[PDB]
């Protein structure tokens, strides 16, 4: 119901009041415990509001010869860690308050997955369906030009990212404009933006990054007995029914990695309909069907579902579409026990209250929806390294692994007086695939799993410390606030 | 039934010790060690960050553990004898097509068992 | 304790066998079957994608299995005797309101036992 | 091997009862009690019902329970004897640097055993 | 049909006087057992797990609860459960309306031409 800007400030104030006394304890300045609380409450007053907001009004020229002035905004919430990171939205519904809110969310999201980026967010007020491809390029490049001279884009100041109505195509124009004009003398000019194509300096494994992040986000809690015991489910993914809402980029890879581990997708719903099949839906069949006709309506191996996709009887619900889809109205009717927020703030704070009362696990967005942001940090490092991950180590590591297995083979053959080839030590079926198909995608996906797993322990620890139970969101915001605070406190 | 237990009483007086006196606690500790092994193994796999997965005996198992007496071994051995001997009667009945004539199945079984002792012992 | 174990030594000479000589490997293999049965059944319930669920004995259980000797059975039977005999002294001391007079409770305990064998023998 | 089992036959005739005659069902019912205890302990924790988490013995353990004979015990005890005796042979072959002369290591152990019975007797 | 409050005590009092419960269905599922279901064991199972699915002494029944072959059928749930399209497929000879208006008038016509005794709601549910 309420605007998202009202939500993030409420999440911050709730986490700031809980972590306040622990910040004063671990703060070891040369003051008494009364002045230290003034510093804690003083630093928290700095982190909460956005530091910089650039309102723009640049002109473009349409193909018909007409003139048009475009309106755009970009907010930098925190500068405690440079550069700033965030997406760019090309919608009509974009406002400044909505930009400052998602900019603050990016700050706390980056801190959860231990990504050293300040939160940022951008948005121009156009509808891309009303502009041609050539017109969209002039809007993108000119927007990049105006952000560059005002210090709102660059490899060490602000690194934008894709968002709604924005893909890798816009990121190419953004990196190309900066690398040819203001940042021509910058050796890392192509690190000014992420989400780029592989040809323009992108990283492998980016398309399925956010989808793999929501899988490892559920997996880290689906395999913990203490959390599954509070619900009525056994640990594991076998015979787990999950519903995907919004068959977009995240929803496509979310169901593919859940179906891979034994989970059965019983329903997928978008804005134009919802299909249903309690015996499972093949992700590959639905992906090829979505590509052909641009909609999941009329799937052969499924039946139309004339009802709310969020109220389907299931175990896991994955909202991966629009904002505020679970409010005080439909939340008391949700049958799922685990809610994985594949989108940015799809649950109202009032629905969070009854979800905690109904004993329903809600994995928060600032942790679970950070898979793409994690490898966006990896793409930024890749452009700084000027080389793909594993380019210099793949053959070196592969030869070392074959040396290790051969050392076991020869040592055992010599121990028992057998000639060569008698005791073959070969990699397993899984190890052989990880060796032959070794690519940069393999390293960034394992690095994403390491980040999502390690962040899950930090959330489980502080939630268990403050007896927050199934309130994963509060425990997540307490982790982010405490991390940003230590950067401010230990600096002066 | 009583004859079978009378055989057990004869063995107890020969063993000069009641049944279970030497083993009741040794098996009790083993049972708790197996359940504790499954508990720590499951906590290592699914409870790495807080929470215990208690593996406790059932109501019927806890009664067999807390109230473990020689009577429990005797009656368990009696049921073992009545079960095996019943199948021996059923096998002989279907062998000679005796149907519901269990008595003839039992006397044939008893006569055959007594004869093999006499025969294999030899007379000469 | 020594008297109780001397009873076990007397029984062992009558059995002409050490305790466990006939059953040590049988118990060891059955326990490894039970743990594998819980493992094989749990891995079937939780699938194979989540990884194997190894169920192994605890540190104390592994030591009890590998170092299985007659002393373990004797010391377990001794603990069983001392435990049960303690409940008899506590019961008699409470029935006669002796409080901390465990000695008197131990003598009425024994006198009542020797009397019962004498009485029902006629 | 036959000598070891012949020792068990002598003990069997002294016990006047077959091996396992009084414990086969008691041990089998406990084996099912341990598995069901794990099943009911997991279904209670995760809020399941009935046989949602079935815990059955393995196919090998099923063969152990189904058809347990006195033969199974004496073969397990024979395996326990041949194993422990093999360790005693390897131990003194290593101690006396006998290498592959297992016969000498076996006679050295037998002589030491027979000697200890004489010496400690008087 | 419907193990709420009426169906619980209807099953309890019928089983007490010799009758045998064969199937119990709800909006969650349907259990079945041809040799009787205990009302007390079903009441404790419904109270514990919040539903009736997974009863240890009753196999599941994936067919229609109203079409189970029996002698007496007790609708105790929603309005208009017996309908013109499903009336010619019932097997019970007595339909004990343990709920208000569970039979359509067209189903009443089929139940009348088939010699099926329907005890109305305004008397039985009183
Ligand atoms: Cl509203
Ligand atoms: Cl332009
Ligand atoms: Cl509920
Ligand atoms: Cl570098
Ligand atoms: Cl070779
Ligand atoms: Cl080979
Ligand atoms: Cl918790
Ligand atoms: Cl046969
Ligand atoms: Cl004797
Ligand atoms: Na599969
Ligand atoms: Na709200
Ligand atoms: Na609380
Ligand atoms: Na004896
Ligand atoms: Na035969
Ligand atoms: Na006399
Ligand atoms: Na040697």
């Amino acid at each position: 119901d309420p605007n998202f800007f009202k939500m993030v400030e409420g999440f911050f104030d709730r986490g700031a009041s809980i972590v306040e006394d622990k910040l004063v304890k671990d703060l070891r300045t040369q003051e008494s415990e009364e002045q230290k609380r003034n510093r804690v409450r003083g630093i928290l007053r700095i982190i909460k509001p956005c530091n910089h907001v650039l309102s723009l009004s640049f002109p473009i020229r349409r193909d018909d010869g007409s003139w048009e002035v475009i309106e755009g905004y970009r907010a930098q919430h925190s500068q405690h860690r440079t550069p700033c990171k965030g997406g760019i939205r090309y919608s009509t519904d974009v406002s400044v308050d909505e930009v400052k809110a998602l900019a603050s969310l990016m700050t706390y999201k980056c801190a959860v997955v231990d990504v050293p980026f300040g939160g940022a967010k951008a948005g121009v007020k156009i509808n891309p369906k009303n502009y041609t491809e050539n017109e969209l390029e002039k809007i993108t490049r000119r927007f990049t030009m105006e952000l560059a001279k005002k210090g709102f884009i660059g490899p060490g100041v602000d690194v934008p990212a894709p968002d709604m109505n924005t893909g890798e195509r816009e990121m190419s124009w953004i990196a190309d404009t900066y690398a040819s004009t203001i940042g021509h003398y910058d050796i890392n000019a192509h690190a000014c933006v992420t989400g780029k194509p592989i040809s323009q300096g992108g990283i492998h494994g980016r398309i399925s990054a956010t989808g793999r992040g929501v899988f490892h986000g559920i997996e880290n809690f689906i395999n913990e007995a203490s959390y599954m015991s509070i619900l009525g489910m056994t640990p594991g993914f076998r015979d787990k029914t999950f519903v995907v809402q919004g068959f977009g980029n995240v929803g496509l890879h979310s169901m593919r990695y859940l179906h891979r581990f034994g989970a059965k997708c019983i329903a997928v719903g978008e804005s134009d309909g919802s299909i249903w099949n309690p015996d499972g839906i093949d992700p590959k069949e639905l992906e090829d069907f979505k590509l052909q006709h641009g909609s999941i309506l009329g799937f052969p191996k499924a039946k139309p579902y004339e009802g709310s996709i969020l109220e389907v009887d299931c175990d896991i619900l994955i909202p991966a579409a629009t904002e505020k889809q679970l409010t005080k109205s439909n939340a008391p009717r949700v049958k799922a026990k685990i809610i994985a927020e594949g989108a940015n703030g799809p649950t109202t704070p009032e629905a969070d209250k009854i979800f905690l009362e109904r004993n329903i696990l809600v994995i928060p967005d600032l942790y679970l929806n950070a898979g793409g942001v994690t490898v966006s940090y990896f793409e930024w490092l890749k452009n700084l390294n000027h080389v793909s991950y594993g380019r210099l180590t793949f053959k070196y590591e592969r030869d070392s692994n074959y040396h290790l297995l051969l050392s076991v083979q020869e040592s055992l053959e010599r121990k028992f007086g057998k000639h060569g080839g008698t005791i073959p030590i070969v990699p397993t079926a899984e190890f052989q695939d990880s060796i032959s198909g070794a690519s940069e995608k393999d390293i960034v996906h394992s690095a994403l799993a390491y980040t999502m797993e390690r962040s899950a322990r930090q959330i489980m620890h502080t939630a268990m410390k403050y007896n927050l139970g199934l309130d994963l969101r509060t425990a997540a915001y307490v982790n982010a606030i405490e991390k940003v605070f230590k950067v401010y406190s230990e600096a002066g | 039934g009583g004859v079978t237990v009378s055989y057990f009483e004869w063995l107890k007086n020969l063993n000069h010790v009641s049944y279970g006196r030497l083993t009741f606690k040794y098996e009790r500790d083993s049972n708790y060690h197996l359940l504790l092994s499954v508990q720590e193994s499951l906590e290592r796999k699914f409870g790495k960050h807080g929470g215990t997965i208690p593996i406790v005996p059932t109501a019927e198992f806890q009664d067999s553990i807390s109230g473990a007496s020689e009577k429990d071994i005797v009656h368990s051995a009696l049921a073992y004898t009545m079960e095996r001997s019943a199948r021996q009667i059923m096998h002989t009945a279907m062998k000679y097509n005796l149907g519901l004539d269990l008595r003839t199945a039992a006397y044939v079984n008893a006569i055959e068992k007594v004869f093999k002792v006499y025969s294999e012992a030899g007379v000469t």
